[PDB]
Formats: structure tokens, sequence, C-alpha cells
RNA sequence: GCUAAACCUAGCCCCAAACCCACUCCACCUUACUACCAGACAACCUUAGCCAAACCAUUUACCCAAAUAAAGUAUAGGCGAUAGAAAUUGAAACCUGGCGCAAUAGAUAUAGUACCGCAAGGGAAAGAUGAAAAAUUAUAACCAAGCAUAAUAUAGCAAGGACUAACCCCUAUACCUUCUGCAUAAUGAAUUAACUAGAAAUAACUUUGCAAGGAGAGCCAAAGCUAAGACCCCCGAAACCAGACGA
RNA sequence: CCGAGCCUGGUGAUAGCUGGUUGUCCAAGAUAGAAUCUUAGUUCAACUUUAAAUUUGCCCACAGAACCCUCUAAAUCCCCUU
RNA sequence: ACUGAACUCCUCACACCCAAUUGGACCAAUCUAUCACCCUAUAGAAGAACUAAUGUUAGUAUAAGUAACAUGAAAACAUUCU
RNA sequence: UCUCUUACUUUUAACCAGUGAAAUUGACCUGCCCGUGAAGAGGCGGGCAUAACACAGCAAGACGAGAAGACCCUAUGGAGCU
């Protein structure tokens, strides 16, 4: 829901073409009281209560909150025995229907999510074989989130992606206030 | 309301408590599906209390069919030609063995 | 009390209320007597003293100060040599 | 008469769709990235929404503020038509005052 | 037009269900017909009560012919019954009355025998027997 | 919403009014309680034993002088320019229990402060910040990524 | 006064 | 718009066993759009409902009625096709089944009533059907004899029970 | 036209249900209707009234003449032994 | 079984990106759409008012630098409704979309056409086969009100209790709004289909996270801080002002 | 259709005044007054609703609450037990 | 002596009869994520529900086949007549 | 004009044929007397009456239709004039 924008607009009864004058003026005939056509009552006038331009679903969880979330993930994948870990993702082949009968004789699942590190050492093997499948999703470890995790049935990360990984989400403990933006020196942060 | 509704008297099928009292339900047909959150409670049923029911009483033939259904169901037929049709879509297996034990 | 500034979307506080009040940080306002300096010659000096006091103001009157107010005037501030800095705690005071 | 006398034809979602499987990638980017970017910063849209939520009166004053100066001359009139109009809603008109 | 209503016709024909034998345009128009419905419900509902009342009525109307077929008012027969600590409700009395008339005489002569009973007591203070269908049976 | 009225029809009268009479928040007086409320001078108070508790948990060193930055980067006191903080003024909470033995600089202490920094083998001075080199002393780091 | 309401016509096309 | 009286005489039966009822010819015809009144058309179908062929005929050529002419003009064409297409013998061996009207599709028009108000004017249209079966046409009902009448009484005095009761 | 399909289904039911009501198909055995299993059916028969048929003589007691000469008319009709 | 009913797709909306258009020939500022003749005149200017202040009389946001923060602070003001900065801070070059509408909706739009007005000006409605209509075939029916098939039966808010039976028996003063109180002979409503009316803050409450600290700079903090949830309608005057159009 | 034309715009003018304000079910729920260009409205009290914290709440007995003329009534306040 | 409530008892069950207002439990359609696959589930959202505004539009009634409205005469349809 | 009205003609009228509106309408299975009641009842209480259904009249009632009373009052609603 965070980066959701919804550009539903209706328009509303002064932004309807025309109805600037009265009709029937108010108390001559038997007609009911009316100041204007194109207000909401009428067939063609404006809406009443609708959307209204481009809205913004916009906020944040606190970024601990999302690492106890990432953590919380991981600890369910290993907890469900839908963790794999490899040592590195490299095929022999490199074509899809290789990949595929890996995995159902593995017997991981339908889908599956493989992480990998820097999106630069991703082997050509993986890349060529996975770029085909549909089910078979290969990202690298910035990219890793719960909704992910949770739409794939099995996660495969390596070796040293589990190190990132630990690294990046153990710093949110033991860390100081911010003070300033972590985008900054911070001697100790790289 | 009486008067926008049929009626009846109160009556037996073939007399029967005159002489030996016989079950009036004749068969139960279970139409539950192998996934789908709306037949869990039909799922268990069938897993646990379908086999003593049908132990219980082996006077009613018990059908089990486990087909894709989004609404599962229980048809009960009767001696006499009756059929009623029942909705278990997200009952309680408690729910689903009262339902059974009225029918 | 423009809830919504035609400028910036914001809450804005009546000025008057500031001129008028002072308000300790535990969520007590402190006002003046009214006629403490008017017609001084036709009171008493018991009536005189009682007008010089600075009183404190009823529940219903500090909620709709608070509502008149911004929460601006409500932070805690650490003046160097405020007369009202042992006021702005409340001590022995049991729900 | 208002029911459709036939069953509408059966809409097929491919839920491993490009963007379906890779919704939510590169989220948490600032969390493990350094911080160097912001989630905020992967949003797309209005010019005068990215990564911020506001109100409608807000919403309306701040498309006027970033954008309302190479806006068409009628969609600007309707633009402070509106904005006075909220202001007064939201100012005089309701209940809780 | 996000998200107008669909299924208004089952609605209609949810209340319109119950109207089918209603008479002129309020058995197919809703406007009226759910106020007529509302008010047949209403009826429904409070016809209980009636029909209790009007029930017990008919069985007092009953047991008041029979005993009066017998020569008896109903008051002497209810009270003298209830002073025989013969227990019997309108509603059986009434069902004795229509198909048991032997046994309907037989309570009827009964009821006689201890109103004449309670005359004799009322006259000599019991002195001896108190009367015989007399003497109520004690409990403990 | 009630029956009609003002209040069913939303059309009631702003806040503070009180259907005429003279208001509460007019009758009163004004006095100048809050009069030159944004050129008052605040300092952050800095209690003795918040600064032994921060020198005992592994925060600001007593090897080295302690400053404003140094408190500030081992987050004991977080000073604010804006809103008119002028710096951290020292407070005698902590007198006694107090074994710290530290140079510190501040921008105001009370005498009791200043016998108890003084007595542990300590030196303690006041110094003077305006409002730019507070901000800069407070956070070095963005006036250094500033290029000025 | 002289209150007098002038006639509405139609559409001719209805 | 529906046209469903015009299929009705598509409709195919199985051959009949030898030994069953003629099964006796049943023709469906009908004019669209006539310039006519639904009730004034009703009428004139509610005379001729009953009638045989012939006597329906007769009874429309000196009735003095625009729909009159129309209706006689609907039966002859009906006769024609019942004995050309249905496979009915004897011409004048056809009666009156259903002989009905209903509405048809009408256009509007301006009244200019006497100021600046006005008025709506329908150019009324109508349907005729027309339903001819084969043979002579079916006995009236006689009125109840007041023999009928005290069976009925004592046929209801005898149903009743005693009600409220066991 | 209103974007939806509950509606449209349920409606579709009660035509169907309509059509039926309308047309009613003419009635047919409970053998050739699913849910039916003979062996079963006959277990709970001679269950259901508290008696201890034997099996085979039930079976038997259940078949008819004319039955028997139909299905040999059948299988002489289409030449299956 | 008639009238009818039903249908997807013309198009539209909000964004993003990008700065966009206009002589085939002829005619067109006089009475425009007119081939061809002697006074040459010429534009540059502070809006006002409704409304709010519960009246109104000074006053009452609306102006064209990316954000954010300072800050709704300094200030202004029948010092009152309300109005409201700046210094300073810092604002990462590229990606063709939709928890938008689907013929009373979405543009007024099939069109600024028809129609209305002297004029300025106002301003509509609506279409649905199929691969093939160089398939006119027989199917496809079923569904609102209104009618027809098929007028009526002592008595009574139209029903309910019932009952062997439709009625007869018994019971029962339509609905909404407005009111002290309405069967009221007070309002509104022929009826069907569709459309048609609760928008958000301060501060609290609950549920998480972290915790003398919280927060992705700014802010708050003597358990707090951060995040989320939850929350304030629709139609209607007589008016006033500005600029055009009319003898 | 001129006590001051008509059209467009400001304009969704404003209306303490009338009208209207759309699923189901359950629960608690009828108010002493003051001020107000105010009595057709509103603000504060009062009553009512929700959630919390704590301990008393109601009913009440003796004793008790100027006088002054001429009576001085039905009663009231206060109030432990229960 | 009897009749006579929704009062009370009896068999079984119980949240299931106040306006404004307030608290709460569910919930129809739709779209989105993921399921499901003869029409569902867990959640997120919103142009989210109409027996009533002399409401807007469209259809069709009632009044009602009513009010009302037409064509001078004969003939050969050449013509003549009033 | 009237005491004091009558006769005829034309129109209208009524019937037959053709074409064919409008105001109005909560639903109506739409009686009388007395009483009652938001104080003037077809609909409530007590009595009485009572097979069904067209056509022509009449105007006592339906507080009959039309026009959100113009008279009167109210509004911190207007406007013209002095
Ligand atoms: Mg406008
Ligand atoms: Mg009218
Ligand atoms: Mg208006
Ligand atoms: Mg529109
Ligand atoms: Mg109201
Ligand atoms: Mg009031
Ligand atoms: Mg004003
Ligand atoms: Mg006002
Ligand atoms: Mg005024
Ligand atoms: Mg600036
Ligand atoms: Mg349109
Ligand atoms: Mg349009
Ligand atoms: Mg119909
Ligand atoms: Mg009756
Ligand atoms: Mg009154
Ligand atoms: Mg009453
Ligand atoms: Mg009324
Ligand atoms: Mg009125
Ligand atoms: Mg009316
Ligand atoms: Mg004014
Ligand atoms: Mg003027
Ligand atoms: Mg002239
Ligand atoms: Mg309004
Ligand atoms: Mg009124
Ligand atoms: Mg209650
Ligand atoms: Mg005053
Ligand atoms: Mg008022
Ligand atoms: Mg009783
Ligand atoms: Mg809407
Ligand atoms: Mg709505
Ligand atoms: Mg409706
Ligand atoms: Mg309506
Ligand atoms: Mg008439
Ligand atoms: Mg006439
Ligand atoms: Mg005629
Ligand atoms: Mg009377
Ligand atoms: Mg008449
Ligand atoms: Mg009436
Ligand atoms: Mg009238
Ligand atoms: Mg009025
Ligand atoms: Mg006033």
């Amino acid at each position: 829901n965070f980066k959701r924008i919804s550009y539903a607009k209706t328009k509303t009864r002064a932004e309807v073409r025309g109805g600037g004058r009265k009709p029937w003026p108010q108390k001559g005939t038997g007609r009911a009281r009316h100041g204007s056509i194109r207000s909401p009552l009428w067939r063609g006038g404006g809406v009443a209560h609708g959307p209204r331009g481009p809205t913004s679903y916009y906020y944040m969880l606190p970024m601990k909150v999302r690492a106890l979330g990432l953590k919380v993930a991981l600890t369910v994948k290993l907890a469900q025995d839908d963790l794999h870990i490899m040592d590195s993702l490299e095929l022999p082949t490199g074509d899809p229907q290789y990949l595929t009968e890996l995995a159902h004789y593995r017997r991981w699942g339908d889908s599956v999510l493989l992480v990998d590190l820097t999106h630069e050492e991703m082997p050509q093997s993986i890349v060529e074989a996975t770029s085909r499948l549909k089910t078979f999703n290969l990202i690298p470890a910035v990219g890793l989130n719960v909704h992910s995790m949770l739409k794939h049935q099995t996660l495969v990360l390596t070796l040293p992606t589990v190190a990132f990984l630990e690294d990046k989400l153990l710093w949110q403990d033991s860390r100081y206030r911010p003070l300033y933006p972590f985008s900054l020196p911070y001697s100790d942060f790289p | 309301t009486a008067r926008g509704t049929p009626s009846r008297f109160l009556a037996s099928v073939l007399h029967n408590g005159l002489g030996r009292y016989v079950q009036q339900l004749q068969r139960l047909s279970f139409s539950v599906s192998r996934d789908g959150a709306s037949s869990r409670g039909a799922r268990e049923f069938v897993e646990r209390e379908v086999i003593d029911f049908a132990r219980r009483n082996p006077g009613v033939v018990i059908y089990v069919n486990s087909r894709p259904c989004c609404v599962p169901r229980v048809v009960a037929e009767y001696l006499n030609g009756a059929v009623r049709e029942e909705s278990i879509h997200c009952k309680s297996v408690e729910e689903i063995s009262t339902l059974v034990q009225k029918l | 009390l423009t809830y919504f500034s035609a400028r910036k979307g914001k809450r804005k506080t009546v000025k008057a209320v500031i001129d008028r009040f002072l308000r300790l940080h535990c969520g007590l306002w402190v006002r003046r007597k009214a006629g403490y300096k008017k017609k001084l010659w036709k009171k008493t000096p018991a009536r005189k003293k009682r007008l010089r006091e600075f009183v404190f103001c009823n529940k219903t009157q500090s909620k709709l100060l608070d509502k008149m107010t911004t929460s601006f005037w409500k932070r805690r501030n650490w003046y160097v040599d405020d007369p009202y800095q042992k006021y702005h705690d409340r001590t022995n005071l049991k729900v | 008469i208002g029911i459709r006398l036939t069953l509408p034809p059966p809409k097929v979602v491919d839920r491993w769709n490009e963007k379906r499987a890779m919704f939510g990638v590169y989220d948490n980017i600032g969390i493990l990235g350094n911080f160097e970017k912001h989630p905020k910063e992967l949003i797309r849209g209005p010019i005068w929404l990215r990564g911020w939520k506001g109100n409608e009166l807000q919403r309306c004053i701040r498309k006027r503020k970033m954008v309302g100066s190479r806006m068409f001359a009628d969609d600007l009139h309707n633009l402070n038509k509106r904005i006075r109009y909220l202001y007064k809603h939201f100012n005089r008109h309701g209940k809780f005052r | 037009l996000r998200n107008r209503v669909t299924d208004r016709y089952f609605r209609i024909q949810e209340v319109l269900k119950h109207a089918r034998h209603f008479r002129g345009r309020k058995n197919r128009c809703y406007r009226l017909a759910v106020r007529t419905v509302i008010r047949a419900f209403v009826k429904c509902t409070k016809a209980r009560y009636l029909k209790k009342k009007n029930m017990r009525t008919l069985w007092i109307n009953r047991i008041t012919a029979a005993s009066q077929e017998h020569g008896l008012k109903y008051p002497a027969l209810i009270g003298n019954l209830v002073k025989c600590q013969v227990e019997l409700n309108r509603k059986v009395l009434a069902d004795l009355a229509i198909y048991e008339p032997k046994t309907f005489k037989s309570l009827a002569a009964l009821a006689s025998r201890r109103r004449h009973e309670g005359f004799a007591a009322a006259l000599g203070d019991g002195k001896e027997p108190e009367g015989i269908f007399s003497r109520v049976v004690q409990y403990h | 919403r009630g029956h009609k009225g003002e209040r069913q029809r939303g059309t009631r009268p702003r806040l503070g009014f009180e259907g005429g009479q003279t208001p509460f928040y007019i009758r009163i007086p004004k006095y100048g309680f809050n009069e030159g409320h944004s050129f008052r001078r605040q300092y952050k108070p800095l209690s003795l034993n918040r600064l032994q508790y921060l020198i005992d948990l592994g925060r600001v060193d007593p090897s080295q002088p302690i400053d404003l930055t140094q408190l500030v980067n081992g987050r004991g006191v977080t000073i604010q320019p804006l809103k008119r903080d002028y710096g951290v003024q020292l407070v005698e909470e902590g007198a006694d229990t107090f074994t710290a033995k530290v140079n510190i600089e501040v921008q105001l202490a009370s005498e009791l402060a200043i016998a108890a920094i003084e007595k542990n083998g300590g030196v303690v001075t006041t110094a003077f910040y305006d409002p730019r080199s507070l901000d800069i002393v407070c956070k070095p780091v963005p006036f250094f990524l500033r290029g000025q | 006064k002289k209150r007098f309401t002038p006639p509405i016509y139609q559409p001719k096309f209805k | 718009i529906s046209r469903k009286w015009e299929k009705k005489n598509k409709i195919v039966y199985p051959p009949q066993l030898p030994g069953e009822p003629r099964r006796p010819a049943e023709i469906y015809h009908c004019r669209r759009q006539i310039k006519y009144s639904k009730d004034k058309m009703w009428y004139l179908a509610k005379l001729i409902r009953g009638m045989s062929i012939d006597q329906a005929l007769a009874q429309l050529e000196f009735n003095d009625k625009k729909g009159a002419k129309i209706i006689k003009e609907v039966l002859l064409e009906a006769q024609d096709m019942a004995v050309r297409d249905h496979n009915v013998e004897f011409r004048s061996n056809l009666y009156i089944a259903e002989s009905t009207s209903g509405r048809g599709q009408c256009l509007k028009r301006i009244r200019y009533h006497g100021r600046g108000r006005f008025g709506i004017m329908e150019k009324v249209y109508c349907h005729y059907f027309v339903k001819l079966v084969e043979g002579p046409p079916p006995p009236p009902e006689p009125p109840k004899t007041a023999v009928a009448h005290a069976k009925e009484y004592i046929q209801q005095l005898r149903s009743r029970t005693i009600v409220h009761t066991l | 036209v209103k974007k939806g399909f509950r509606a449209a289904f349920r409606f579709q039911k009660e035509l169907e249900r309509q059509r039926l009501l309308r047309c009613p198909p003419p009635p047919v055995r409970r053998s050739e209707k699913p849910n039916w299993d003979y062996h079963a059916e006959i277990q709970a028969f001679g269950h259901r009234l508290q008696e201890n048929f034997s099996l085979d003589l039930l079976k038997t007691a259940f078949v008819n003449s004319c039955y028997i000469k139909s299905e040999e008319a059948k299988r002489q009709q289409l030449g299956i032994e």
C-alpha cells in the first residue's frame, strides 16, 4: 500500500460543463426547487463524494519494524522447511528444463525465489536458465522482501547471501539513534 | 406466515412406531473439496467422524465424492422419496456433526 | 479557528489565548483575575489581594485552550531563570 | 430488469506475470543497501505527490504550489475554486468544533 | 460508478415472495408490498396471544354447552372438579365432552355430587362425615 | 447529527464562541506571560548522575576533553539550535556518588556542579556558542558536507 | 404584485 | 420485440400410433402493427373468441368498426393457410380457440394545448393474435341447475369437520 | 453493464431452476443417478429393517423375468454374447 | 405473449513524457466568405462583490521561486474574526501506467450538431446478430411496471389466526416527516428501472516496534517516541458585484 | 415574467429556515439552570454514553438546624446500624 | 363462584420490545494481493447498500377511449346545384 | 330586468364511426346515524344497512384540484424609497 497512487477522479458540481443558470424559477410552477442543472440530484450532474484527483497512500513503517519483518520471514521459511542454502548457483547446462527437473526431483515446490549477491556476479548459466522460467525468480540480495518470499513457495539463498543478510539485519539491533541520515559518513558505517 | 405457506397434518411414513422403528434416512451424499477453505470443516468431518457415523447407523448409505467445489454440500435422501440438500459451507466439525445427526 | 490553513494545510493558534494565558507543561493554565487593575478605589484590600493572584483554570477551560493553541506551545522549555520553572511539574498527585 | 441474462466472459488472471512476480523487489533497498536510496524514491506518479500522503485540501494546495504555474487555464481556475470551497468546508462546517 | 449494486433483484424477490397471495398492486410492486408484508409479519407475531386466548374461549364455550346439556353450570363444574382434586384443563375437558360423552357425564355427576356435599357441609359444619368425595388427599 | 438547528446542518459557530456573551478567552486581561518567548535562551540540563552513567556505559570518554560535540556523539544530550537552545547547562542532581575525573566544557554550570567536578581531580569550564556555531558543533558532518 | 410564470417548452426532439 | 406466435406453426409432432385420437390441427396466425387501439381491438377479439370460422366471418362482415375488416382479413388468411399448409381438409371445419389483441410499438407527438402548455399524443398501434383448431366449436358450458346447486351445498355440508379438537 | 460474476451466476441458477420447473424431465431410475452402489444399497436395505438376509437370495428376489428378457433381447440385437 | 428485457465498446478520465498548430486553386473586416479607386481614427490605466466576523461599518487566505524544515514561530490585526514571513536548511541525470469510468457512467459530445434565443448565450438524445447477410435459417425461450390469456359477488388499511373450503368467523385506526400529542381532514408520495446524501484535525483509546530514549536530519521526551486503525452529509432562496448583449 | 433588463462569471453565494439523509442484530439511554441583538440558535452547567482508577454510594436513629409577633402544615436537612 | 394480560407459575430455550444520542457483533456487491475453480477464503480498499427530498432521467399506467377535432349536395366523377 | 315564465332555431348535447389530451392519483375490497378522537370520520366504539355490474345527471362531502398563503408573525434573510 505505500507505493500505491490512485488516479481515479470525478467531476464535482462545479467542474461539469454548464449549469450556471437557475432553471424554472423558484416559486412559480409546481416543480421541485432547483438552482442548477449539474447538481448531484440530476442525470449528468456532478458527483457528491466521488474520488478526487490522484490520491497517494504513502506511509513508512519504522526501519526496525521492517527489518524485524525480514528476519521473521526468514525464520518462518527455515522453520517450515522452505529455506535452502547453496554454496553457489551454478548449472552445468544452463537450460530451464534442467532447473525445473532439479526442483521437481528435490521436491522444493512450484515457485522458487533464488537470491544472489550484487546482481553482477550472477552467473550466465543461472541467468539464462531463469530468464525463461515463470515461477523461478532470480533476484539479488538487495531485493529480498516479505512479499516475494511469501509469494514464492521456496527460498533459495547462497552462503554469501546468508552472511550479507545476517550482517544487514543484525546491524538494526545494537545501533544508536540516527542523529542524521545513514547515507552520511558515520565513521564505522560503510 | 401460515396464510402464505402450505400446511399438513401430523403423520408418520409407514406407521413407524407401531411395529419396528425404521430409520427413515436412506442416503447421505457429501460433496467436499480437496483444496478450498470452505470445505475444511467437511474435510475434517470426513477425516474423523464420517466412519463412526456409518458404523453407528448401517441403514444409511454414505457417499463422499471429493470434487472441486466452492460450496460443499450434503444431500439427504429419505425412504419416502424426499430429497433434502444442505450447505456445509464454512461450517465447523461440530456444526456438521449436529447437522448430520439432525438429518 | 483555521483547522487547515490555505498555505500549508496546518492547524493555527489563537493568539489572544497566548497573550492572556500561560501553560505549564503539566497541563495547567495560569491566568490573571479580571478587573485586577480597574477601579481600585472602590475595592477593599482583601478584594484587591485576591484580584492580584495568578490562578488556575478549569478542566473545560484547559481543554479549550489546548484546542485553541498549537503543540509548539506545549513543549518543554528550559529557560535560564524562569520564575515558573518549579511549577512545570506535578508532585504528590495521585490519579 | 437489471441483471445480465448471460454469464460475463471468464476473466483469466496470470498470477505469474512479470509485474506480479517481481512485485516488491528492491523494496527495503535502504535497509539493505546502506541507505543510499530511500524506498520512497521508487515511487512513480505525479510530481506533487511522491513520498507524500496529504489531505484533499492539502493535496490541492500542494499541487497548485508545485505544478500550478504550468497548468492549463481552466484546470487552474478549477483548482483555485476547489481550494476556496475546501477551505470553507474544512474550516467552517461540520460537527466537532 | 465504482461498485454499484448488482443483486438488487434478489432482495426485491426476498420481500416479494411473501406478497404473492396479496391482492392489488401490493403483490407485485415493491414500494407497497414491503409495507403490507411488514404489517403481515407483525400480525403473525402478535397473533399467538390471540390464538391462545381464542382457543381457551372455545374450550370454555364447549364445556359450558356440555355442562348445560347435563344440567350443570360451567363455574360449578370447574370449581367442584378442582375441589375433587381432579386437575383436567379446559382443553381435555372439551375433548372428553366431544368424544367421550359417558366420561363427561360421569365427570358432571361427580361435580354435582361434590356441590351437594358442599351445600350439606355449609349447612351442618361436617358432623359427622364431611362428605365422601370431600376428604382431600394429603401429600408430603 | 441530531434534529435540526446548527448542529445537524453543520453551521455551528467557531470554537471559543459562547453564544454571544463575551468569551472566557477575551474576558481575561492580557498579561505578558509569553512576551519575549522566542528570544529567551534555553539550555538543555545535563545532570551529574547522567554524566556518570554516560562515562560508565562506554560512552563519552573522560580520557579526552568533553564538549558539546562529544556529548551529542555519545547521545547524552540532544541540542536543538532551532527552538532557541544555547547549549548544555550543568546541574547538580548527582553531585554525590560522582567519581568521574573529567575535563568538560559546558555553557552553564551551577556552583555545586563545579565543586563536584573539580573535587574528583577534574576541570570544568564554561563557554559560549552563537546559534550558527552551535549547529556546526552539534552536527559537524552536515556542515562539512555543506562546503563552507 | 403581478406574479406570472411563463410556460416552459420541452425540447422538440422528444 | 418478441415474435413467438409466428413460430408456433413450426412445431413438428412425432407420428401418432395407429390407435390414437385424431389430434386436430392447430394453426396460429397474427397481424403486427395495426393502426388501431388495443382495447378497441380487444372488444372485437372477445366477440370472435368462441365462434366457428364461418360464424366469426359473418359477424365481422356486418360490424362497422375499423378493426372488424382487419380481423376478417387475418381470419381469411389463417383459413387459407390452414387448408393449404397444415392439412385441414374441410375449410369450414375450423373454430377459434384464442383471439386476443396486444399492444404494439407506438409513437409520440405534441398536442399544442391552448396556452404555452401542451400534451403528448401517442400514435397507437396493436397486434392481433388468432388461433384456429380443426373441428366443430366446443359446446358452451350450460348454466348450472338448481340440482347442481343443491348437490354442491350438500357436499359442502358433508365435508365439514370438528375443528380445533382431536 | 455492471461488473461482477456472483449476481450473474445466481441469476443463471435461478433461471435454470425456473426452466426445470416449467419443463420437468420424465423421471428416471435411481440406479441411473450419480450416487449409486448396488451392493451397498442391498446391504443397507437388509440392515435397515433389522433382518439378516442371504445376500444372493436377496439379489435373486430383486431380479425379474421381464428384465432378463429385455437384457437378452438387447444382447441378441447388439450381436454380443 | 405483447410491450419489453439483456449485452461490450465506441469513447472518455487521471498521470507520465514531450514545448504545439496552422497557404492545393478561389473568396472572406462593406450587409464577412463580396475581383477592380484619394482622409491617411486607432491599445497601453488600482477589480469589485458574495462570504466570514454568527449584524456591520476597519478587516476576511486566493498572488505563479521544485520539495522538506525553521513554523503556524517572529509579526499583523474593530489586538478580533482571522492574516502570517524571513535569515537559515537542503531538493540523485534514463524507463510507454492505472485496487479509473464502461452508453442515466466516463468529456456537453454520435455535437457545440439538432433545438431554443433579436443577441450575448443555453444546449440535447441515442448504439448493441453472426466467421460469413454474396447465410434471412428458425429458433432459443425464462426476467420490472403496464396489459392479455382470465371483469365482478354482502363487510369494510385489504392482512393475520385459521379452517375440510377462496369468502363468510374473530383481531387489527397505511407509511414518512413534524410534533406535547397525527388514522388524522398536517407534509410528501401514481407506479417501475436506474441515479441520488458524513469529507478532517488537536487530544485521547487500542494494537505493534524500540525504549531514557524514539524517529530515515528538522521534532518530541521527569516512559516516552514512532507507526497504524478509528472521525465530523445532500438539495433549495430572495440577493450583491464585474464584464458582455439587447430600442 | 422591471421598485429596477437579460446573459455569463465570482458561485458548490449564504441560509440559526423547511425538506431529505440508503444492510442486519444487540445493548445503555428523557434533561435543575446561567448567559447571550437571545429565547426558531449557541456556550457553559445538568442529564446521558464509553473506557479506566479507587472506595464507599443509596436507604437511614438517637442527638442536632435564632427567632416574633398569631397559627406554624405535609415535610426537609444531617445521619450510625441495616 | 367464575371470566379476565406480554403479571406469575408450568415444558424447553433466552443477547433477541424506548425518540435524539452513544457502545458493540456481524455483513451484501465490487476491485486488488494470494487462494479457490458451478462461485469460494484470508486480508487491503472504496463512487460500498434507498418504501419517501412538490428529487433527476426513462418506461408505462389513472383520469379515459374521456375532453376535443374533421368532409355543403347529387352524379357520368365530364358536371351541375345550394 | 321582473310578476312568471314559455315556444322554436342553431351550437352544445346524447348515440354510431375515425383520431385522440390534461390537471389529478399512498394503497383502497371507497355506506348511514350517534359517540369518540390532533377537538368537523367511508376506515375507531355502539347500532343500522348491505348480490354483482354499466349509462345519464347533480354538486352536499371527500377540511375536492391548482398556486411550499399574498393577510399576520418570525429571520441579528432582502430590496425600493425618504
Ligand atoms: Mg459554474
Ligand atoms: Mg405537482
Ligand atoms: Mg443554488
Ligand atoms: Mg456525469
Ligand atoms: Mg430531518
Ligand atoms: Mg430546536
Ligand atoms: Mg456576516
Ligand atoms: Mg452563520
Ligand atoms: Mg440583516
Ligand atoms: Mg526561506
Ligand atoms: Mg453520456
Ligand atoms: Mg450528456
Ligand atoms: Mg410483468
Ligand atoms: Mg370482520
Ligand atoms: Mg401543533
Ligand atoms: Mg392516536
Ligand atoms: Mg397525513
Ligand atoms: Mg407545515
Ligand atoms: Mg400531492
Ligand atoms: Mg446580506
Ligand atoms: Mg442594490
Ligand atoms: Mg425602432
Ligand atoms: Mg445549502
Ligand atoms: Mg414542515
Ligand atoms: Mg434497553
Ligand atoms: Mg450583547
Ligand atoms: Mg434563531
Ligand atoms: Mg387466561
Ligand atoms: Mg458517489
Ligand atoms: Mg453511495
Ligand atoms: Mg429504487
Ligand atoms: Mg422519488
Ligand atoms: Mg368521466
Ligand atoms: Mg363531446
Ligand atoms: Mg367516439
Ligand atoms: Mg362526528
Ligand atoms: Mg356517475
Ligand atoms: Mg380519506
Ligand atoms: Mg384545497
Ligand atoms: Mg410555505
Ligand atoms: Mg436572532
